[PDB]
């Protein structure tokens, strides 16, 4: 009675959102990106590589001097690293052993920290005290974190493993706003640059772009074909690559809500782990699963580069915010600054 | 098997606030994406060589 | 967008004749194996049988072997169920689920309670 | 003002020295230990049996048997698409696997076999090995002697099955048990030597539900599993 | 001029350049620092220095005619060879050790063990290189020389005796290790209703068993007086089983064939 009633409204409505996403296709940028000569060649070597790790390094996360980074593993130690200098400054340990996610605050005075342990752990780099003492805990959802994100010192936004998205205030520990809208376990999102919308990428095969204040979904994007890993803002913020395990790397346009351009080859047999762009969003670089990572033009559809030099698993990358150095991590417990 | 029905009219109601919006052309959009990646191409290090001297990594 | 729209079924005699036929479209059809999981009315999911990427490997259940057969055109898009001496505690709805990777052999959670690529399902229902 | 930032230097450096002190010192403790993972079927009774001897997301125990410290994980409040947060669970040494094994969704040994068949064909824990335990056999010696829910209703293969020559003898063994307990064994066995090449092998062995030597023998099997290992790459096997 | 010299010469020169070719690996990738490695390069290093000790003598004892510098480099020669035998002692001692304290192996109260053992062998074969340049040569008493001049014959016999020692406790320690591999190999094919071990065992150990053994023998039944054709002849398996060596434990290895792979 209602159910099949339902189901074909929604199928109608399904079709006339695949018309009206049709009729505003009147061109391709495959035939527009051609006029501006390519690249070339780009080839990058290790400059410094960050050694003290023991297991798989999972995460990083740059700071917004470009100067330091946090490096989580999985052996409940995180480390912030002095990338000029290759220094350690600090090696918090963890509560729990297995972490998949870390933050550095845009203030520079917190590192947030999640995992299987289904809790942020919110450290405090900041006051005279000794050593590093954690400020917060946040345990409000029923699922594995995934990556976790700082919207600035005093909020933090979570992407969860019961196909959930939180936001979290930091003084009172609690959710101001709880966003559900997927079916599958969500693992990358990635903040705007005016700190104000964010797209979360799940196991369901698309992408939902989201705002901080009212709490609704704006855009439904499904154009993959598996479980989307990691996702990354253009630095102008109207556009987003998400790279999935069907071993295909596809950008997304915001405005006209349509996959713009997708990148693949016929070698290219394993999936995408990590996704960054750099500070021109010329050069999009994925850490790829076939044991080194690669880089893309993301005007056409061209395989301007490699970078090889990990004897495990690309698990997460990371471009500074000024541009001059690409980071890596890998399943080898080796770090590396690329420039 | 309210469960199922509430999953349907909470898709059909997303679906129905995600259709009433508008959208430009996509030709607009990749001009202004190729116009942002020309803007701010020689202000990006990774892409063109940078000096040694310059260079914080060394 | 990735869907699996599959037909047939109805209520049919025991021991008769189903063919249980399956569509596809969106996502790629020469990697991506698919199995068949069915739940019966007072039951969780549970599994029949499954296909390799190319064709060559097929496995089926205790319950099933010997009687019901699967078979994938990649080039039509279409894999379908095969139903003979069909028994009366097979009735279900009937899923064509799909393995989440291209071209690996394990497939992971083509029984969970919730799921992404997954059918809609069909009904067949058996009985005297 | 070049002593400020000499001295800047200097500090960094001292606490650089510190820090790698500490991550020397705790190097050790990590690398002293070995990690299991506990999955699924009694696996309650059996880390009672645990702790005995001995909602978050990651419950903690932990054994000190012969001096050797062991971590072993058991997860919890986690949803059942267990595809994407098990590839944290490779550097482990070991998964024991408990199957309820008497259980035959309608049936719950071909979803444990296929959990087998997941961990064993996935790219990630090739290198890792798998325990296996046939856990609830005391209630499958019931149902075989009742025969009213026979396994040969939902197997086809047991009725051309035949008993191993490699036989376990206990006083007051049905043979129709035994039979049907190593043919359960045999059907984990043909996906492990499907594709089981070296990097990994099974260790399918039999505990009730009131085991107590499961201790010695999770040592036992981390034992043959770090010697194998090390003879692979030894090239010696 | 005398052949054998200048083919010695040429293959100290091919072991030189596959042990530096090792050690570089070993060395320049930040990844290979097990226990397992460092034997590796202890081995390389040794084998290396032998290598440049074949090179520095018989380019000296050509270039100048001294018996200084002579007895020095044959000194230096003794240590290398020592050193060589002494690190692969040390890597069948650390698999024994990982095979059978197998999971306590990581500790430090078996990590020490290895390191220590190292330092006494190295050590030990600093004495025995030194111990003809101190005085114990043969040059006064020129009577009772050995068959390798200038080194005496007491001091060659305690050589071939600690060889004697180290491939005796080697055996011992290969069916300690064997004694398990025939286990695993036995419980695996009993698994599913091999001779890769057995293939191993023989190109590992009948090499030292079959390179050095007649070293050792006619240092022990022989006299100076002898023709010198015969001793270039069975010192020349000793540079051959310092070829094959590197072959035997580095190259085979999956991290070490990588590397080489990413070096070229």
């Amino acid at each position: 009675s209602e159910l099949d009633q339902l189901r074909q409204e929604a199928e109608q409505l399904k079709n006339q959102i695949r018309d009206a996403r049709k009729a505003c296709a009147d061109a391709t940028l495959s035939q527009i990106t051609n006029n501006i000569d390519p690249v070339g060649r780009i080839q990058m070597r290790t400059r410094r590589t960050l050694r003290g790790h023991l297991a798989k390094i999972y995460a990083m996360h740059w700071g917004t001097d470009s100067r330091l980074l946090v490096s989580a593993s999985q052996d409940g130690k995180l480390i912030i690293w002095d990338s000029y200098t290759t220094n350690k400054v600090h090696a918090i340990p963890l509560r729990s052993s297995w972490v998949m996610t870390c933050a550095y605050a845009p203030s520079g005075n917190y590192v947030a920290c999640g995992g299987l342990d289904n809790i942020c752990s919110i450290y405090n780099l900041k006051t005279r005290e000794g050593n590093v003492r954690v400020s917060r805990e946040l345990a409000g959802h029923t699922g594995y974190l995934s990556c976790c994100r700082f919207l600035d010192d005093n909020q933090i936004v979570t992407s969860s493993g019961d196909t959930t998205c939180a936001l979290w205030d930091i003084e009172t520990g609690q959710q101001t706003t709880t966003f559900t809208g997927h079916t599958g376990d969500v693992m990358s999102l990635s903040l705007a640059p005016d700190t104000r919308l964010f797209v979360s990428g799940a196991c369901d095969a698309s992408a939902k772009l989201w705002d901080v204040r009212e709490g609704m979904c704006r855009q439904t994007f499904t154009g993959h074909e598996s479980d989307i890993n990691a996702i990354c803002f253009f630095p102008n913020g109207n556009a987003f690559a998400t790279g999935s395990d069907d071993a295909t790397c596809r950008l997304f346009d915001l405005r006209a809500d349509q996959e713009l351009m997708t990148y693949s080859h016929d070698n290219i047999i394993c999936g995408i782990t990590s996704v960054s762009f750099s500070k021109s969003g010329r050069l999009l670089l994925a850490g790829y699963d076939d044991f080194n990572c690669n880089v893309w033009d993301a005007l056409k559809a061209d395989r301007a580069g490699v970078l090889a030099g990990h004897d495990n698993r690309v698990s997460c990358l990371g471009v500074t915010d000024d541009g001059m150095a690409v980071a890596t991590g890998s399943w080898d417990s080796f770090l590396k600054i690329w420039n | 098997n309210t469960a199922s029905i509430a999953q349907a009219r909470k898709l059909v109601e997303q679906l129905k606030m995600e259709a009433n919006i508008d959208r430009i052309k996509v030709s607009k959009a990749a001009a202004d994406l190729m116009a942002y990646c020309e803007a701010h191409a020689k202000e990006d290090p990774l892409l063109t060589p940078v000096p040694a001297s310059e260079n914080p990594f060394r | 967008q990735v869907q699996l729209q599959e037909s047939g079924g109805g209520l049919v005699q025991p021991g008769g004749s189903l063919r249980l036929s399956c569509a596809a479209s969106g996502f790629t059809f020469s990697n991506y194996k698919m199995n068949w999981v069915r739940q019966a009315p007072g039951k969780g999911l549970e599994w029949v049988s499954d296909i390799s990427q190319s064709g060559a490997s097929i496995s089926y259940t205790g319950s099933v072997k010997g009687r019901f057969t699967i078979s994938r055109d990649n080039a039509k898009n279409t894999l379908y169920l095969q139903m003979n001496s069909l028994k009366p505690e097979d009735t279900a709805v009937y899923y064509c689920a799909r393995c989440p990777a291209p071209f690996t052999r394990d497939c992971f959670d083509v029984t969970s309670t919730t799921y992404a690529y997954r059918g809609q399902g069909t009904q067949v229902t058996v009985s005297s | 003002k070049t002593e400020d930032q000499r001295n800047e230097e200097k500090a960094q450096r001292e606490a650089n020295k510190k820090i790698e002190k500490q991550l020397q010192k705790d190097k050790q403790v990590y690398r002293a230990t070995h990690r299991l993972l506990l999955l699924g079927s009694g696996k309650n009774t059996i880390v009672k049996q645990m702790r005995i001897l001995h909602t978050s997301g990651i419950f903690e125990t932990k054994f000190q048997v012969d001096k050797v410290n062991f971590h072993m994980f058991d997860v919890g409040a986690q949803r059942d698409e267990r595809r994407k947060w098990i590839q944290c669970f490779n550097d482990v040494t070991a998964i024991i696997f408990v199957v309820a094994s008497s259980s035959y969704q309608t049936n719950r040994l071909q979803a444990a076999l296929k959990l087998f068949d997941s961990i064993w064909n996935n790219k990630w824990l090739r290198d890792t090995s798998v325990i296996l335990f046939l856990n609830k056999q005391d209630l499958l010696a019931e149902k075989v002697l009742a025969g009213k829910s026979k396994i040969e209703d939902y197997f086809p293969e047991f009725a051309r099955y035949t008993t191993p020559e490699d036989a376990t003898p206990e006083p007051g063994e049905d043979p129709r048990v035994t039979r049907a307990k190593y043919f359960i064994r045999d059907e984990f066995l043909r996906i492990s030597t499907a594709s089981g090449d070296g990097r990994h092998y099974c260790y399918p062995h039999f505990t009730c539900a009131v085991d107590t030597e499961n201790i010695r023998r999770v040592f036992n099997d981390c034992r043959d599993i770090i010697q194998r290992m090390h003879l692979r790459q030894y090239e010696l096997l | 001029v005398n052949p054998w010299d200048v083919l010695l010469c040429v293959s100290g020169t091919v072991i030189a350049g596959e042990n530096a070719l090792v050690v570089a690996l070993i060395a320049s990738t930040p990844a290979l620092r097990t226990p397992m490695f460092v034997l590796v390069g202890s081995l390389a290093t040794a084998d290396l220095l032998a290598g440049c000790g074949l090179i520095l003598h018989f380019v000296f004892q050509y270039l100048v005619p001294s018996e200084t510098v002579s007895l020095l480099t044959v000194g230096f020669l003794v240590a290398s060879f020592a050193a060589s035998v002494s690190s692969l002692l040390a890597i069948t001692v650390d698999r024994y050790l990982s095979l059978y304290n197998a999971l306590t192996y990581y500790s430090r109260r078996t990590l020490l063990g290895v390191h220590l053992l190292l330092a006494a062998t190295w050590t030990v074969s600093l004495g025995l290189g030194l111990l003809p340049v101190l005085g114990w040569n043969c040059l006064a008493e020129r009577a009772a020389c050995s068959v390798v001049r200038p080194l005496a014959r007491s001091h060659v016999a305690l050589l071939s005796a600690a060889f004697f020692m180290v491939f005796g406790i080697m055996l011992h320690l290969y069916v300690r290790i064997c004694q398990v591999v025939w286990r695993h190999a036995h419980q695996i094919a009993l698994q599913q209703h091999t001779r890769k071990g057995v293939g191993t065992l023989a190109v590992v150990l009948g090499t030292f068993g079959a390179s050095w053994l007649p070293f050792a023998i006619y240092c022990v039944v022989g006299s100076h007086e002898d023709p010198a054709v015969y001793t270039y002849a069975t010192l020349l398996p000793a540079t051959y089983n310092s070829m094959i060596n590197p072959i035997i434990y580095a190259f085979r290895n999956q991290e070490i064939q990588r590397a080489l792979w990413l070096l070229l």
